[PDB]
């Protein structure tokens, strides 16, 4: 290609690669002369001599062609000795985001990176060595020309050629989609099929000038075709069959490998969750342990595979209708959601199911859900969906006035999918007439880690409980908790602790913390809670009497 | 055609290097259409991937000016920047400013366009523009020439400006300007009539070289209050002395003995306990002392200036000012009045432009915010509510409510 060159430098003090190259046989060697004599005749590559001091290892893979021949080169060391770049793949295309088509080519270019010349300075820094004859003759080397296939420069380099080249053809051609992906090109248009194929061969003609070829092989023309891991067709699209690994005995590697391959058919197939097989990757401490699979996790992994066994498709976009996300409750914070235009034609799926802080509830978890689909709505279509969440307008109104934290939602309407979002309890605002008043207190020795917790009550009931391997907080924690289990439906409660009324008074419904998930259960429960803070060790109303007591 | 002034980053400190976020369909073929334009006139280059910076980029609408405003968010690269009180380029801060009747924001960054910026520098201003769906890769572009909301423009422009506005200045000599990175900020005590006319005026004077409407006056100051009622409860009695006691640490000889006496034995919180005439007292003495403003509290310049924010409820936003822990340089309460009530994002970034607005008009620089919200609740929606050409500094907290010390 006549591309200028992109010019490139090593890091600041850094020199080139020194290392050697591996296993020096005579059908590796000779294989080797043999792979790059016809790279040098097209000159992709020039042969070098002693004067140049630097060498990096070569190997080959078999590219899913299945009989042509891939060369890479192990440039670890140079990679990290060459300057960084900034790279202009921000994300991975989506076929939900496309628009229906009267007439789709797919192509892509053949030999894509070696067609892109290397900055000549830099050239010298790609050295490799092939022994002559196992070590007992100086031996052969060669350098690159063009960009190597395993240089953490090239792939940017190659992007911004390609980006560089199909410019003026995307200026005189604005009603021609071109999705660029590497080196392959989805090309749709609304043109007749003859059209179409007059722009296509202007497109290959344009490409050819500049040294990129598109090999008939690659070259598809009729559905469904084949890009991006997807299968599409005019009016729908397909994901490429997943096979889920079936064992008899299964290791954290293989469990690796299911979860992987579920949240890849998560996009199309809903309804996915990988919680219970994703928790038997805890704990774990290499990849080859055994591990055997739960009940919960067997149970959720037949579940999946009855999902995946069932046929889905995917539509494509229309801009002239508006974009709708549903979610549902899975459990567990699991949480799954569908984006569609048109009833039951779903654009995608996807689920949600982070656990974010070491206590949270079902309203942040809803909210975090809806947070990503904006995002991931906004990379694909360039919008943001209107929503059809399970909780209540009442809930919703009720969490974000009470909670202390700027939180919202953008356009939503309920829709009535049970279980239903909602607020397990919800402490008084004011005291409650009648019910008992507890003045709770815990506290502990941080050397000794010896603690104990208690109350003291306006009824006359005391209670002090001895706690051992413990913390402040959790001594603090384990008061309430006693309040909590020694009080009726209705209760006030008074602590000191600024981080215990922090975590309680955000209403979580879950916890990391077991002692927090029960504290949790008791609050859901009670019928009426009040709790307040006072200040510590200022000798205040039953706060000084259950303090003393503790003491 | 101007020689350019060496600009360098502080030392041992490497360019920014930040990922640019997703952006909606019109933001994207706004900057599209801007950077175009910009392209044709020289100021911004097309460059590739072997420049390894970046900066993110967005749009604005301001809803007076339907036009789109494009905005990078040059934070971290100011950051890096050397500072320019060396190259003695600094701007000074008017006092008078905050006593003008009313202030007028007005957006004049255009200016910078006119002024080469230096060749070595320019790989540190590069952005990215994302594309829908991943269609095509990241487009990249950099400076040629000063850029809008980078630091070092208005210092190195100071002298043009002067230039340009010492015959305004000279014919007013009671209207005050001071310029705030892309901002002028325009005071005047006049009549709004004349002062939007002189403001025109103003505005024919810079186009021919080359309207947010605020008053100080109005601006005041909400202190920590203390309920009044004629019968207490204990509950009453307890949440007012550890109010009190957190004000303690913000003033001085706040007193808790005798109502916090009150207190004394194990009582249920909605028992009443008659007020004792030393009790009575004490109240009256504090609820006194929190009446004034606080002895002993100045402006630092030295220092950076904080802010923090609570949620209130019902569109209520209070606000506290300081550089050092419980020495508030000032005390405030945001309220919104669109109406619609029903977006706490909506009202927290426009609760954060006006604090930083007051900030600049008072002290000339924004504070960092300690923002009462998630990290990601915040970066899913502020651009959409954003209107000013700068961006202050924020962090993040999650502290609750242990007393409603300003409400
Ligand atoms: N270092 C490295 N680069 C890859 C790999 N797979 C693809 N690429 C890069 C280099 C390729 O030139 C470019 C396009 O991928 P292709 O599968 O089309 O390979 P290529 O165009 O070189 O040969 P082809 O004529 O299409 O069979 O993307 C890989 O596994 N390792
Ligand atoms: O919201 C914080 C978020 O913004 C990023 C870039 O998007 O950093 C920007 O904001 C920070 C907070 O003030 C600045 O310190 C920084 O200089 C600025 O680029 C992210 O770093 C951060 O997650
Ligand atoms: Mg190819």
């Amino acid at each position: 290609s006549p591309i200028e060159t992109v010019p490139v430098k090593l890091k600041p003090g850094m020199d080139g690669p020194k290392v050697k190259q591996w296993p020096l046989t005579e059908e590796k060697i000779k294989a080797l002369v043999e792979i790059c004599t016809e790279m040098e005749k097209e000159g992709k590559i020039s042969k070098i001599g002693p004067e140049n001091p630097y060498n990096t290892p070569v190997f080959a893979i078999k590219k899913k062609d299945s009989t042509k021949w891939r060369k890479l080169v192990d440039f670890r060391e140079l990679n990290k000795r060459t300057q960084d770049f900034w790279e202009v793949q921000l994300g991975i295309p989506h076929p939900a985001g496309l628009k229906q088509k009267k007439s789709v080519t797919v192509l892509d270019v053949g030999d894509a990176y070696f067609s892109v010349p290397l900055d000549k300075d830099f050239r010298k820094y790609t050295a490799f060595t092939i022994p002559s004859i196992n070590n007992e003759t100086p031996g052969i080397r060669y350098q690159y020309n063009v960009l190597p296939m395993g240089w953490k420069g090239s792939p940017a380099i190659f992007q911004s050629s390609m980006t560089k080249i199909l410019e003026p053809f995307r200026k005189q051609n604005p009603d021609i989609v071109i999705y660029q992906y590497m080196d392959d090109l989805y090309v749709g248009s609304d043109l007749e099929i003859g059209q179409h194929r007059t722009k296509i061969e202007e497109l290959r003609q344009h490409l050819l000038r500049w040294g990129f070829t598109t090999p008939d092989k690659k070259h598809q023309k009729e559905p469904p075709f084949l890009w991006m891991g997807y299968e599409l067709h005019p009016d729908k699209w397909t994901v490429q069959p997943i096979v889920l690994p079936e064992k008899d005995s299964w290791t954290v590697n293989d469990i690796q490998k299911l979860v992987g391959k579920l949240n890849w058919a998560s996009q199309i197939y809903a309804g996915i969750k990988v919680r219970q097989l994703s928790k038997l990757l805890r704990g774990t401490k290499a990849l080859t342990e055994v591990v055997p699979l739960t009940e919960e996790a067997e149970l959720e992994l037949a579940e999946n595979r009855e999902i995946l066994k069932e046929p889905v498709h995917g539509v494509y976009y229309d801009p002239s209708k508006d974009l709708i996300a549903e979610i549902q409750k899975q459990g567990q914070g699991q949480w799954t959601y569908q984006i569609y235009q048109e009833p039951f034609k779903n654009l995608k799926t996807g689920k949600y199911a982070r656990m974010k802080g070491a206590h949270t509830n079902d309203v942040k978890q809803l909210t975090e859900a809806v947070q990503k689909i904006a995002t991931e709505s906004i990379v694909i279509w360039g919008k943001t969906p209107k929503f059809k969440l399970p909780i209540q307008k009442e809930t919703w109104e009720a969490w974000w006035t009470e909670y202390w934290q700027a939180t919202w939602i953008p356009e939503w309407e309920f829709v009535n999918t049970p279980p239903l979002v909602k607020l397990w309890y919800q402490l008084e605002k004011e005291p409650i007439i009648g019910a008992e008043t507890f003045y709770v207190d815990g506290a502990a020795n941080r050397e000794t880690k010896l603690g104990k917790a208690g109350y003291v009550t306006d009824r006359g009931r005391q209670k002090v409980v001895p706690l051992t391997d413990t913390t402040n907080q959790k001594t603090e924690l384990q008061a309430i908790h006693l309040a909590l289990q020694d009080s009726g439906l209705e209760v006030n409660i008074v602590t000191d602790s600024q981080y215990a009324l922090g975590i309680i008074q955000a209403q979580p419904d879950k916890s990391e913390s077991e002692l927090v998930s029960q504290i949790i259960e008791q609050l859901i429960k009670k019928e009426k809670v009040y709790l307040a803070w006072v200040p510590a060790h200022k000798g205040i109303g039953g706060n000084e009497q259950v303090d003393k007591l503790v003491s | 055609p101007i020689e350019t002034v060496p600009v360098k980053l502080k030392p041992g400190m490497d360019g920014p290097k930040v990922k640019q976020w997703p952006l909606t369909e019109e933001k994207i073929k706004a900057l599209v259409e801007i950077c175009t334009e910009m392209e044709k006139e020289g100021k911004i280059s097309k460059i590739g991937p072997e420049n390894p910076y970046n900066t993110p980029v967005f749009a604005i609408k301001k809803k007076d000016s339907t036009k789109w405003r494009k905005l990078v968010d040059f934070r971290e690269l100011n950051k890096r920047t050397q500072d320019f009180w060396e190259v003695q380029l600094g701007i000074p801060h008017p006092a008078g400013l905050k006593q003008k009747k009313s202030v007028t924001v007005l957006d004049v960054g255009d200016a910078y366009f006119s002024v080469p910026l230096d060749k070595d520098f320019r790989k540190y201003t590069a952005f990215t523009i994302p594309s829908i769906n991943n269609e095509t890769p990241g487009i990249r572009y950099q400076y040629n020439v000063l850029p809008q909301g980078w630091k070092g423009s208005p210092a190195i422009f100071q002298s043009s400006m002067t230039k340009i506005l010492e015959p305004f200045r000279k014919q007013n000599p009671d209207i005050v300007i001071y310029q705030y990175m892309d901002d002028l900020y325009v005071g005047s005590d006049l009549e709004i009539g004349q002062h939007r006319t002189k403001i025109e005026e103003l505005r024919q004077h810079l186009l021919r070289w080359g309207g947010y409407e605020l008053h100080p006056d109005k601006w005041t100051v909400q202190p920590i209050v203390l309920p009044e009622k004629d019968s207490w409860t204990v509950n009453d009695i307890q949440k007012l002395v550890g109010k009190l006691n957190w004000a303690s640490q913000i003033y001085a000889g706040i007193k808790v003995r005798q109502l916090s006496k009150l207190l004394r034995g194990t009582k249920a919180l909605t028992e009443v306990v008659p007020l004792t005439e030393e009790a009575e007292l004490e109240l009256a003495e504090n609820r006194e002392i929190l009446k004034e403003p606080v002895h002993g509290v100045y402006y630092d310049p030295s220092k950076d200036l904080i802010a923090e924010i609570q949620k209130q409820g019902q569109g209520q936003w209070t606000y506290q000012i300081y550089q050092e822990p419980f020495k508030n340089l000032k005390t405030g309460k945001y309220a919104r009045m669109k109406g619609a009530h029903t977006n706490d994002v909506k009202q927290l970034t426009e609760a954060v432009q006006k604090i930083a607005t007051e900030s600049i008009v008072i002290w000339g620089k924004t504070p960092k915010f300690k923002l009462p919200i998630q990290k990601e609740t915040w970066e899913a929606w502020w651009t959409e509510y954003w209107q000013a050409t700068w961006i202050p500094e924020w962090e993040f907290v999650n502290t609750p409510p242990l007393v409603k010390l300003w409400y």
